[PDB]
């Protein structure tokens, strides 16, 4: 917008942190599955 | 100093007793003086053996603490603390970089100790197996008297006495024995009782009849005999001290350690100082200076490398673990893979141990019985009514007996109270015509005689079982000859038949064969009684000939021997495969050595010995040229008189060695012979005597069902059931780990290129800070970890046992070829991959690449909160240094995912990917496990301020993906060169 | 030689020129690219200069401003730093309509001159007098020192609004175009004098927003003179000078966000 562009200076940080710390979560269980496939 | 021990012995057995009684102040009767003991005791010292003296734990481990990387660690981590020291004087810092840094430095060295510490582990406990072999007391007679005492109060001169089922509690003299009979196997590697008397009966006092050695026990009858040696001077004392004596020696897999941590140090301190005075020429502050040594010590030193290697060896050895083979040291590992030469015993090692039937002659015709544990093989006969005839005597004719309780065991397996050609017998029959016992109920035997010296035969009465008879048979078995000196009929297919001198000659015949093959043969025969002149109740003299022993009916031979391990002929020919080459080395007889040496593949069809030269062609064995013969048959009474450069000729000359008849010292060398020549040496043995071969090995193996406590003691790895095959399969495991280690190496080395590059580039451009230190380990030590382990789980790439064993000179594990691929080549592109991603961030964030250059002094500047950007906008310190520590964590990430096609690509030094293919489990696992560790390092809140790692955005982890790509397919290209043209050039330069 | 021969010696350069030399062009063409996507005008992102950061003239060797008014070489190291900002903003450097203009001598509101882009020549900026700045070689004894706000593109200040209670409660409250600025130490030993564009304590917003150094050069800031006529001596204070907005915010690590961090000390 114009004077009430405050979402150009905003990232959120957050939301990415929750996504990319389930991502890691669940590589983690995927990669348990693959070597528990005869231990 | 051992060089004494290497040598045969000298003694007193030629002496009369009295004159041997005037050399230790003794009586033969009477025997020593309380006081003349006690004398003597403080004289000569006890009878016991003292153990050599040892390396404390403590520094064992700290010798490891100083080991190229460690070193440089340390130099690091000390110089932490020197930078920390200057500011913590000059302007008051209160950050904690470089003391933590420091104190996490000092840790990696002490943990990376005690995986180095682990590896180069010695378990060994000979000298404490030997002092086993003394019993705690002995019989002496002491002032005309007989009493116990402590066997360490033993001295030279005592009269002693022993008695079967007693140890030898010092090498004696023999003056007395009665119907004594001796379990020498120590010295010889034969369990086979021999006879000790007064009477000397051989020069060689290893032969002689009236010398008993400590060591060995008393099996039956009973012996006086005098005290000639104590403690360390025994025969087998030496022994002991020998063995226990030898110098342990590096292994094959610890030079090349050693090897490439030269290579790699030396590049470290190399671009370490190149740079230092680099730096201070371009006017960098000693304050700086110390600190981008630091970061380039992190960066150029592979901090997991060392540890990666222990846990690929400890994951090689738990997989042999669960093949019955026991590793003792984590190195044995690969010595059998760079095997080139087996020196082997016999007894109990190739062999069963065992006394078996081998062959028998009936009908005129040669049979051969199955030898194999198992019985793998199949029948010979069992139609002939002659074979139940021979099969009769030869249960009949029988004193041996199963112990109690055996039933559970199978037949070839369990003990059998008897000699050894009895139980041979006993289980030959008890396995073709079921329970023996049956037969010695159903046919009651009322008079035997039993063997004699005198008449070389044993005869048996028995009531047969036939009810339609009831009668009275008479079976014996002897000396072959000797039992066709009584016969006059041959059991033929069933019919009896006068014995005319053709079926005589054919038998002479069959005689020559069997014992030729190295085989103990016995004759067999019966006779059937009259009725009419033995009654129901005629009674029968043992005593004096009550009964006739001539005109009986010759039924059979049959032959023995103490055969091979059903896999053990097999297992040769595959280490000769390998070009692997097989020495037998025993203490048995040569005529037996010989025979199994051609049965298990050792001497192969066709080839000859000197002396069989000469007997072929009727000629004397001087006019042989020895050159004509490839196979050799050395006794060790000859062995005894050679030079070692005369031993090195004939280790040299011949492709088939037996050496027959050695001594425990004698096998000792003959393996430093072979060592000699440059060749990587495996020694298998079962014996005591075997000790001192094992312990000079590169690797020694022993037997674990029937190998002696001694003999475990003295190897590298355990073959806990006995399955000589594992020797194959250890051979082929060890060449496959050293392959592995390779791709584990380059894998983990690639990584410090991306490392060590933004440290030069933070100098020669002034640019900020691309990598830091702490993430540098949290590659090597975090996420290169579990990928690098995984190349130990690669399966060969070709048929690794049709290649000839590695040349330790050449063939090494770390050598320019991989330093080239993984520095040169794809380490390079990696970096270039890290700085990309680096690029990307600042200029996403305002600040272009062109902008960047001679930046840092503006940057790093603590004091201007206001730097100006591309874009002309203004930032504080913390700022900049979020999108800095941004860039570390993205570059860190970029390392993983170009380590992702590494990962791949190492996976192969020759074949595709498309060939060998991804069925590498644990591998993948690495991928994923690497990726997760490095999303939750840079996700996890908190870890911005512990590791300085922050959020990445989506977009940020494909930076390095085209290089990723780029890697994967150059390394494709590259191998797909290799394989298309054997030639050398791609090869030469970059074949692992 | 060392490894080889001559000849592969050779071969061995050939190869490593003809591969560096694509590796670099490679390197060189993903540079390409990356710039390829981006604007001339304005970075990708902003959140890492989001909250704007406030800086002053004299450099501080520590956060910290110290030294001696009967000495003089004991300040004349921070009236470098000093003169160097001042210098900037030279009457001889804004001349002619181009690119400066007159803007209000009071506080004022923004002021759009379109999007960020060429369409038009150089956005003109609005003209700042350092004759504007009252009293202030500087301040030998109780320093003169000079504020100022980071400058972002697209930013638009937004001053608190008078609601409800505020530090400085309601004093000379330009609250439609002021972005206040008042430095404080209990520990009151001073005496806090401010000056600026139209009298106040406080950055005018006819100055925003920036359209950048490529779509504005010779832009000029506006600057908050700040002077300390203490009628203390020989100790340390600590001075914090705090500025407030709506887009205005702080952080414990960074004591730069939106505030200042100043030690002095007239130890004379
Ligand atoms: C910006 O203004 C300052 C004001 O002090 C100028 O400093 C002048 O320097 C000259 C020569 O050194 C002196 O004779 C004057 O006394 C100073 N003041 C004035 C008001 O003229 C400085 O030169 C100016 N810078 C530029 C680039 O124009
Ligand atoms: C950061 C940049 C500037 C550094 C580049 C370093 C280059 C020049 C280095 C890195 C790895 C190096 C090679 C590594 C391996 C070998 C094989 C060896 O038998 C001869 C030297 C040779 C061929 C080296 C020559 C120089 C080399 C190519
Ligand atoms: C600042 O200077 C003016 C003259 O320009 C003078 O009248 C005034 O006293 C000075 N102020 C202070 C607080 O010293
Ligand atoms: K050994
Ligand atoms: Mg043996
Ligand atoms: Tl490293
Ligand atoms: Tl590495």
């Amino acid at each position: 917008e114009g004077p009430d562009n405050d979402e150009r200076f905003t990232y959120d940080y957050y939301r990415l942190r929750v996504v990319g710390l389930i991502v890691a979560a669940v590589l983690c269980v995927i990669g348990i599955i693959i070597l528990l496939a005869g231990k | 100093l051992d060089e004494l021990k290497k040598e045969v012995s000298m003694d007193d057995h030629k002496l009369s007793l009295d004159e041997l009684h005037n050399k230790y102040g003794t009586d033969l009767t009477r025997g020593l003086t309380n006081a003349r003991a006690k004398e003597i005791l403080a004289r000569d010292g006890p009878n016991s053996l003292t153990p050599p003296p040892t390396t404390p734990e403590w520094i064992k481990f700290c010798r490891q603490l100083f080991g190229g990387f460690s070193i440089l660690l340390w130099i690091g981590a000390i110089l932490c603390f020197l930078a920390y020291g200057i500011q913590a004087a000059t302007e008051d810092e209160p950050a904690n970089d470089n003391l933590y840094l420091g104190v996490v430095l000092s840790t990696v060295v002490i943990v990376t100790g005690c995986f180095s510490y682990y590896q180069e582990a010695k378990s060994s406990r000979i000298m404490d197996s030997f002092k086993n072999m003394v019993p705690q007391q002995a019989l002496v007679i002491r002032d005309g008297e007989k009493s116990t005492i402590n066997a360490e109060f033993v001295v030279a001169g005592d009269l002693v006495e022993v008695k079967g089922g007693d140890r030898i509690p010092a090498d004696l003299r023999i003056i007395s024995a009665h119907g004594c009979k001796v379990d020498n196997s120590s010295l010889t590697g034969e369990s086979e009782p021999q006879t000790r008397s007064p009477e000397f009966s051989s020069e060689n006092p290893l032969e002689t009849r009236n010398i008993a050695f400590f060591s060995t026990n008393c099996v039956e009858g009973t012996a006086r005999g005098v005290v000639v040696y104590t403690g360390d001077r025994t025969v087998m004392g030496r022994i002991a001290t020998l063995a226990s004596g030898l110098e342990v020696g590096r292994t094959p897999i610890a030079i090349e350690i050693e090897h490439f941590i030269h290579i790699i140090t030396g590049v470290a301190v190399f671009l370490g100082v190149s740079f230092f005075i680099l730096s201070l020429i371009l006017g960098y502050s000693w304050l700086e200076a110390v600190i981008f040594l630091i970061g380039i010590i992190v960066a150029n030193v592979p901090e997991g490398l060392l540890a990666t290697v222990t846990v690929c060896l400890t994951l090689t050895a738990k997989r042999m673990a669960r093949k019955n083979c026991l590793v003792k040291n984590l190195e044995a590992v690969e010595t059998l893979g760079s095997t080139s030469t087996i020196c082997s015993d016999k007894t109990g090692t190739l062999t069963q141990n065992r006394m078996t039937v081998a062959h028998m002659w009936f009908d005129n015709q040669i049979h051969e019985a199955d030898t194999t544990e198992n019985q793998s093989g199949a029948a010979f006969d069992k139609t002939s009514a002659t074979w139940s005839a021979l099969s009769r005597i030869a249960a009949l004719c029988n004193r041996a007996v199963f112990q109690a309780g055996q039933d559970n065991v199978p037949i070839l397996k369990r003990s059998v109270a008897g000699d050894a050609s009895e139980s041979a017998l006993l289980k030959c029959i008890e396995l073709c015509c079921g329970s023996v016992q049956g037969m010695r109920d159903r046919n009651p035997k009322i008079v035997e005689i039993p063997f004699n010296s005198t008449n070389k035969y044993q005869l048996s009465i028995h009531e047969n079982e036939k009810s339609s008879e009831s009668r009275y048979l008479l079976v014996m078995k002897g000396a072959p000859e000797r039992i066709l000196d009584r016969c006059s009929t041959i059991l033929l297919n069933g019919a009896e038949e006068p014995l005319k001198e053709d079926m005589k000659e054919a038998f002479q015949n069959a005689y020559l064969e069997l014992g030729g093959l190295g085989e103990r043969v016995l004759g067999f025969c019966h006779f059937a009684l009259p009725e009419d002149k033995y009654n129901e109740g005629y009674p029968f003299d043992a005593d004096e000939p009550n009964f006739p022993t001539t005109d009986l009916c010759f039924v059979g031979l049959m032959a023995m021997i103490d055969p091979p391990r059903a896999a053990v002929p097999d297992a040769v020919g595959k280490c000769r495969s390998a070009g692997i080459k097989v020495i037998m080395v025993t203490g048995d007889h040569p005529i037996t050595a010989k025979a199994i040496a051609k049965g298990v593949g050792i001497i192969s069809e066709g080839n000859e010995t000197i002396e069989d030269i000469a007997a072929r062609l009727n000629i004397p064995i001087g006019q042989v040229n020895p050159r004509d013969a490839k196979a050799c048959v050395v006794h060790g009474s000859d062995l005894k008189d050679l030079s070692t450069e005369v031993l090195d000729d004939i280790l040299h000359y011949h492709t088939e060695i037996v050496f027959a008849r050695t001594s425990p010292q004698q096998k000792l060398i003959i393996v430093e012979g072979c060592q000699r020549q440059g060749a990587i040496v495996a020694v298998t043995g079962d014996g005591v005597n075997d000790s001192p071969a094992l312990k000079k090995a590169d690797i020694g193996v022993a037997m674990g069902i029937s190998g002696s406590d001694v003999s475990k003691q003295a190897a590298d790895m355990i073959l806990l059931d006995d399955n000589f095959a594992s020797i194959v399969t250890g051979v082929e495991e060890g060449r496959l780990i050293f392959d592995n280690l390779k791709k584990s190496i380059a894998y983990t080395l690639t990584s410090n290129i991306p490392e060590i590059t933004p440290f030069l580039v933070f100098i020669i451009g002034n640019v900020p800070l691309p990598l830091g230190t702490v993430t540098i380990l949290c590659i090597d030590l975090g996420t290169d970890m579990v990928p690098a382990i995984s190349l130990a789980y690669e399966q060969a790439e070709s048929d690794i046992m049709k290649r000839q064993p590695r040349n330790p000179k050449t063939d090494k594990l770390v050598n320019e070829r991989l330093i080239s691929m993984a520095y040169g080549q794809i380490g390079m592109i990696q970096a270039l991959g890290g700085f990309f991603s680096y690029f990307v961030i600042l200029a996403e964030n305002g600040f272009l690449p062109m902008d960047l250059i001679g930046k840092r002094v503006r940057w790093d500047d603590r004091w201007i909160s206001d730097v100006e950007d591309s874009f002309g906008q203004q930032w504080t310190y913390e700022q900049r240094k979020i999108v800095e520590f941004t860039c570390h964590t993205s570059f860190f990430i970029s390392i993983v995912v170009v380590q992702w096609a590494d990962l791949i690509i190492c996976k192969t030094r020759r074949n595709s990917i498309f060939q060998q293919g991804m069925k590498n489990k644990i591998l993948i696992f690495g991928l994923f496990e690497e990726t997760a560790l490095a999303a939750f390092l840079s996700y996890c809140p908190g870890t911005d301020v512990a590791l300085r790692m922050y959020p990445l955005k989506p977009s940020w982890w494909f930076c390095a993906f085209p290089y990723s790509l780029i890697i994967f397919l150059y390394d494709e290209m590259r191998r797909f060169i290799i394989r298309r043209s054997p030639g050398g050039w791609v090869e030469q330069e970059t074949y692992y | 030689f060392l490894g080889r021969t001559g000849s592969s010696w050779f071969k061995i350069f050939l190869f490593y020129l003809i591969f560096y030399g694509c590796l670099a062009g490679i390197f060189i063409g993903t540079i390409q690219v990356l710039l390829l996507t981006l604007s001339d005008f304005e970075p990708k992102y902003q959140d890492r200069v989001a909250p704007p950061g406030l800086s002053h003239a004299p450099y501080a060797i520590k956060t910290e401003i110290s030294f001696s008014i009967s000495n003089p070489k004991s300040y004349e190291s921070f009236v470098k730093s000093m003169h160097k900002l001042m210098d900037l903003y030279n009457e001889s450097s804004q001349a002619g309509n181009s690119p400066f203009e007159d803007c209000s001598d009071t506080p004022a509101d923004y002021i759009k001159r379109g999007d960020l882009d060429d369409s038009q020549g150089q956005k003109k900026a609005c003209r700042f007098s350092r004759m504007w700045l009252k009293n202030c070689g500087y301040a030998e004894g109780k320093p003169c020192v000079v504020a100022k706000l980071n400058r972002i593109i697209g930013f638009y200040p937004k001053p608190l609004k008078n609601t409800t209670d505020l530090p400085e409660e309601l004093q000379a409250n330009y609250n439609q175009y002021v972005l206040p600025l008042r430095c404080a130490a209990r520990e009151k030993i001073g005496s806090i004098e401010y000056f600026g564009l139209g009298g106040y304590a406080g950055f005018p917003l006819q100055y925003y927003p920036y359209y950048g150094k490529r779509l504005q050069k010779k832009y000029l800031q506006p600057l908050l003179a700040i002077q300390f006529t203490n009628l203390t001596q020989n100790m340390e204070l600590r001075i914090e000078c705090k500025v407030y907005g709506e887009n205005i915010d702080y952080s414990e690590k960074d004591r730069f966000r939106g505030r200042f961090e100043v030690k002095i000390e007239v130890k004379s």
